[PDB]
């Protein structure tokens, strides 16, 4: 109904480019666009083959389908890119229909396009950064996971997946998580629900006949905007969740191996100290008997005998025997060691029994031996040397093992407790062997005394030595009669309020 | 707990802790207050005995016939007063310590009974004929010169050489007066906290512990200073707060 | 330029929507596209006003720059969230332009808009996917950084630039990389040029003064795919460099603790079984001297007696003190330690000697005592018990140790030095104290001897057990008797050629 000369400024006054050829895509018209954005002048466009416009990176199913459409007398919709007459390149939405005129004949072609270029620019920008979380992701040595707001993981890297195959059976990235989020809690729940950025919570894991694996746990909240076109005005935020997992077993056990070695180190110098204590208190003891008995014998025949005591040979017997036995019960009084004052630190004694049945557990399973090991839940810490009350611990529980190793012994149990009793630290080292028979007890704690053969490592000292500690602490250790399917030593030992 | 640096102080300390360990006899030799009731003690508490009972005795003050009585036991209506069967003492404190204060008062003929004994552990009650052997332990003590006794026979020879195996000769604090400042600080330090008030000694009276002899040791040493603490009213023991108490000079 | 008819059938075939209204924006012509588009049928659309495609999501704003542009006869291009028929939304690039007459007024109006929804999904989900490579990040704990081909800092989070403020002083990531790329080197070269995964590469920097920090070094390579709209139909891709790095350095610090603390135990172990063994000697060397003198006297007693002997309460007695003496011997003798079977096998002393006083440096510092070692070049291997020859330097070093803690030592100096002599391993321990006498050098090993006052912890059994062990490995051990400006003493040890 319009004016024809509507239709042609229609045309020329758009800001897109659109061209009129004929049959041979030979361009007839041009509007002022088409000169703006192909670069081409009014005068440059008529005549030119639109084939110029293709660079040849275009398939050439896209053309073959524009003109084998356009001899259908059909239009053909479809994405190019389209080269500027400076050269440039940028995506042309081109579409061709044909002219047809009154008889239904095609006469001319129709081509516009409209610059795409942002387009592409964004989705290859997206195709980028989707491989930049990719990537990122296969770098982390932390098994780190990406997870949206019902969880599902959208992208996971080999140490993750090797985590799954490491902690999970399927070695699947998807059931490793499952298990994540339950030992989480709470910096995951925090996390998911405001978005709260969670580093560095440690869990454990106690998966049976191997080191627990302790994990340092991070995370963090990934935000993505809408995209739909018609929030281009207001876009909204969605969260993703990040969980950071690092590898810190090694670290957090090794700190109990050295405390561990410098406990057994500590102690063991003690033992020897005792040990060397209690290995001397054996040279005068056993000298300081016969000599005195000499020393006697001079004074008894000199009285009697008077003054001719001086020309009796025997006087000079026992006098030589006297005086020999008296210098080195003199030199060997005189240069004891005087122990010096061990720094009285606080200890903690269930610190201390837990660690050294780890040192010594390994031989305990040797032997089958059970280790029920239950700490008071509060136990003063003592005023003392740590070394010195730490010692005498492996003495007790080493010799009751050697009872272990008896036939009496139906099931292999050793029995750690520790007491507050009558104001005491009570130990109780109660153990299932055949014991030590009721009279020899205390000739157990004579030094020197084994009832196994001292052909073994039974110096009979251990039980002496025990004392010894004990004694120093001024406290009082005895073998509970009672208990007689195995031997129950007690040690009672002041602590500090 | 017990103080002591001079030489003779090395044997006599680390004799202490030694027979601590073991199961022999001790003879605790020492004029009064050396402290040869605490030396035992000392010793039972290093003893691996330390949580068996610890018997002291003193040999001087009970009759020969109840002394035999009561180291190896009697039988009911031994003899005059036994009412009652009486468990002897090296049974009653077999694997225990056995104080005996004063050994060398005993007698000539009991003398023989108690050498058998030491010997292999092996005794008989007053009546009883039943041999037992025992693990148990001595410690004897005497300040009487037995050397004198045996010289006079009132004492038997063989005994007392069997006694006298195990002599831990205390010094008398006349020849320690080295260790005389470090033996009244431990005791001071301890009235001087436990009275609440500093309790301290003057000069003077510490030159009168330099040059005292020492006839009584550190018993007078501490009858002294705790009755001195009472009437020093801010507690500095005064030589005239010393005087008070009784200590010769 | 053409025949009009062709311009009328240009806008028909036109693949856009293309509208041609009256002053106020009716419609009175639609092309086929425009039915396509806005999903509004040819006789609907006559007619209607254009505000149906208006859904008011855009602002108002840009609408009186839409018509105010018009006025002065110029175009307006902009972008409008359109409306159709189904009500659904698409972005809408619009531009409308003055239909003009011949005359130059204006006589109709063009309405004309292009779908650009795909556009905005993209940059959105650019902007999206931008998001997630900042925020995951963040809370990871391992530093990492990620690098473009030029190796400038692309990304850091807060801990890489806290990781730059303690590794670098100006605090900056850029510098960090800078001391970061230097230390890789060769897996960070493969990474970079090949694009090969490293994952980790642990590197060690000493602090000085301080426990040196050992960093866990993993590195992946980012891909990025070329935008540009020209490669719409085959995108190229580049490499950037993600670097993921893990602190390791707290667990090697306590790593070497357990190790020096675990073989403190093993030499004081190891010298009480040995201790116990001397004293044994220094015992029954002790006893049996009073012991005989006690055992003669019985004899030439019982000559002079003869029938007498027998009542002698004199002979019982000291009878008994031999008899005593005989089973005190006889006690100490059958009550050595049987060590066991410790395996003979090829000892490094060298090694001993740098762990002895790595274990005993804690004392050594605290008297101001300088340690000189001088650990042979090429020591052969010691043939013995490591156990025994471990205890050995130990025992030598106690030696110095408590003499030179007495007072009368104004100048503290310690200096240990090895070497290879006669076939035999020598080694020599020579330190400042007070020293050995030259008349006593040699009955220093007479087992016991001690001349230190009583004030220290003086056992006399260094050097015998020094005997001892060196007897147990045929050696021979003696003081130099030339030294006087303190105690040297020379171990010499048989190696296994
Ligand atoms: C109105 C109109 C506008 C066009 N606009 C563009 C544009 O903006 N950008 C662009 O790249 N291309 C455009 N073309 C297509 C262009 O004409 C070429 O087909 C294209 O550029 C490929 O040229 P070539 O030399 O690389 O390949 P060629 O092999 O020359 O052609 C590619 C395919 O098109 C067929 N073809 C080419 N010319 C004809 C013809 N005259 N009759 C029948 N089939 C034919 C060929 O048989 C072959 O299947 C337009 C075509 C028309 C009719
Ligand atoms: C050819 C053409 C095509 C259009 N296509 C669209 C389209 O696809 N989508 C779309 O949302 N809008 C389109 N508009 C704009 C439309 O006319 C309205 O401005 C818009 O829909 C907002 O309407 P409203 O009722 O919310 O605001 P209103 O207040 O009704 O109008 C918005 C502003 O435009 C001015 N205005 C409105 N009509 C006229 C007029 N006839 N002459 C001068 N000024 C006027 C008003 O003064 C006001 O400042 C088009 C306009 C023209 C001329
Ligand atoms: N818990 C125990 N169970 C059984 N026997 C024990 C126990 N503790 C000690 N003994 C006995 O005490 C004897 C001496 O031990 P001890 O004097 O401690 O040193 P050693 O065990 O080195 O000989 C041993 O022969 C042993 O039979
Ligand atoms: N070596 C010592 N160190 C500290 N105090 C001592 C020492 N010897 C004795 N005493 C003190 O002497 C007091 C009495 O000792 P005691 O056992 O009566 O000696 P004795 O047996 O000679 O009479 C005790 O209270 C004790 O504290
Ligand atoms: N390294 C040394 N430094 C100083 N003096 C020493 C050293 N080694 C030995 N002596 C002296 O030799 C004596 C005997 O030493 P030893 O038998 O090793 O045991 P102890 O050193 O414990 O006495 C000591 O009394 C000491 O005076």
């Amino acid at each position: 109904e319009l004016l024809p000369e509507i239709f042609r400024q229609t045309v020329e006054h758009a800001p897109i480019a659109i061209s009129i050829t004929d049959l041979k895509a030979n361009i007839l018209y041009a509007n002022r666009a088409f000169r703006t954005i192909t670069g081409y002048g009014s005068e440059e466009v008529l005549g030119k083959n639109e084939s110029i416009l293709s660079n040849g990176t275009t398939p050439r199913l896209v053309y073959q389908a524009l003109w084998g459409r356009l001899a259908q007398k059909k239009p053909w919709s479809g994405v190019l890119v389209n080269r500027r007459k400076d050269k440039t390149l940028y995506l042309a939405e081109l579409t061709v229909a044909p002219v047809l005129n009154e008889a239904g004949e095609t006469i001319y072609y129709l081509g516009m396009h409209r610059d795409t270029s942002e387009l592409h620019e964004l989705e290859q920008r997206v195709n980028n950064q989707r491989l930049m979380i990719e990537a990122v992701v296969n770098a982390a040595p932390a098994a780190m996971v990406v997870l949206d707001r019902q969880h599902r993981v959208m992208l996971s890297n080999p140490s993750f997946c090797r985590l799954a195959r490491d902690l999970v059976e399927d070695g699947s990235s998807e059931s490793l998580v499952a298990l994540l989020r339950e030992n989480l809690a709470a910096p995951f729940e925090t996390l998911e629900n405001q978005g709260s950025a969670f580093s560095g919570k440690e869990i454990s894991f106690d998966l049976g006949g191997r080191s627990p694996r302790w994990l340092s746990c991070h995370g963090r909240a990934i935000h993505i905007e809408n995209e739909q076109a018609h929030v281009f005005f207001a876009p909204t935020e969605e969260r993703y969740l990040l969980l950071t997992i690092n590898d810190i077993s090694e670290l957090r056990q090794k700190q109990q191996d050295s405390r561990l070695n410098a406990l057994k180190a500590l102690m063991a110098e003690e033992e020897l100290l005792e040990g060397m204590r209690e290995t001397f208190n054996a040279a005068i003891h056993r000298l300081q008997g016969p000599v005195n008995l000499i020393s006697a014998a001079m004074r008894m025949l000199e009285r009697r005998l008077g003054d001719k005591a001086g020309n009796d040979p025997v006087l000079s017997a026992m006098r030589e025997a006297s005086t020999a036995g008296m210098e080195a019960l003199e030199n060997l009084s005189g240069s004891i060691p005087v122990r010096m004052a061990e720094s009285k630190m606080p200890v903690n004694l269930n610190q201390l029994i837990r660690e050294v049945i780890t040192l010594c557990t390994d031989q305990l399973l040797a032997q089958g031996i059970v280790v029920d090991w239950q700490p008071a839940l509060r136990l003063p810490w003592v005023m003392g040397g740590e070394s010195s009350l730490r010692s005498m611990i492996k003495h007790l529980v080493d010799n009751a093992i050697e009872s272990m190793s008896q036939n009496q012994v139906s099931r292999r149990e050793l029995f750690i407790s520790t007491r507050v009793e009558n104001h005491l630290v009570r130990m109780e080292i109660t153990d299932s062997g055949p014991g030590i028979p009721p009279d020899l007890v205390l000739k157990v704690f004579e030094p020197f005394f084994s009832t196994k053969p001292p052909h073994r490592v039974g110096r009979g000292m251990g039980l002496p030595v025990v004392q010894e500690i004990v004694a120093k602490h001024a406290g009082m250790v005895h073998v509970d009669t009672d208990y007689r399917e195995g031997c129950r030593i007690v040690v009672e030992l002041p602590f500090s309020a | 707990m017990v103080v002591g640096h001079t030489p003779t102080m090395r044997r006599v300390f680390d004799q202490i802790r030694r027979v601590a360990k073991w199961n022999s006899t001790v003879l605790v030799l020492g004029e009064s207050g050396t402290g040869k009731e605490l030396i035992a003690s000392a010793i039972h508490y290093n003893s691996p005995r330390a949580h068996r009972p610890f018997v002291r005795l003193n040999c001087a003050a009970l009759p020969e016939t109840l002394l035999e009585s009561e180291l190896f036991g009697h039988e009911k209506g031994a003899f005059t007063g036994a009412v009652k069967q009486r468990k002897g003492r090296f049974e009653q404190a077999d694997g225990g310590t056995l104080f005996l204060d004063e050994i060398g008062e005993i007698s000539p003929m009991f003398q023989a009974k108690l050498l058998r004994v030491l010997q292999e552990g092996e005794f008989e009650r007053v009546g009883g004929n039943q041999t037992v052997r025992v693990n148990v332990r001595i410690v004897a003590a005497t300040n009487r010169d037995l050397e004198s006794e045996v010289e006079k026979g009132k004492f038997r020879e063989d005994l007392y050489y069997r006694l006298n195996v195990m002599a831990i000769r205390i010094p008398p604090l006349r020849e320690r007066t080295a260790d005389i400042p470090e033996l009244a600080e431990f005791l001071l330090g301890k009235i001087g906290r436990q009275q609440g008030r500093p309790l301290t000694v003057t000069d003077s009276a510490i030159r009168l512990l330099m040059s005292h002899r020492w006839p009584g040791n550190v018993r007078e040493l501490e009858n002294c200073l705790e009755r001195s603490a009472i009437m020093s009213e801010d507690g500095t023991i005064t030589r005239d707060v010393v005087s008070l108490t009784g200590v010769d000079n």
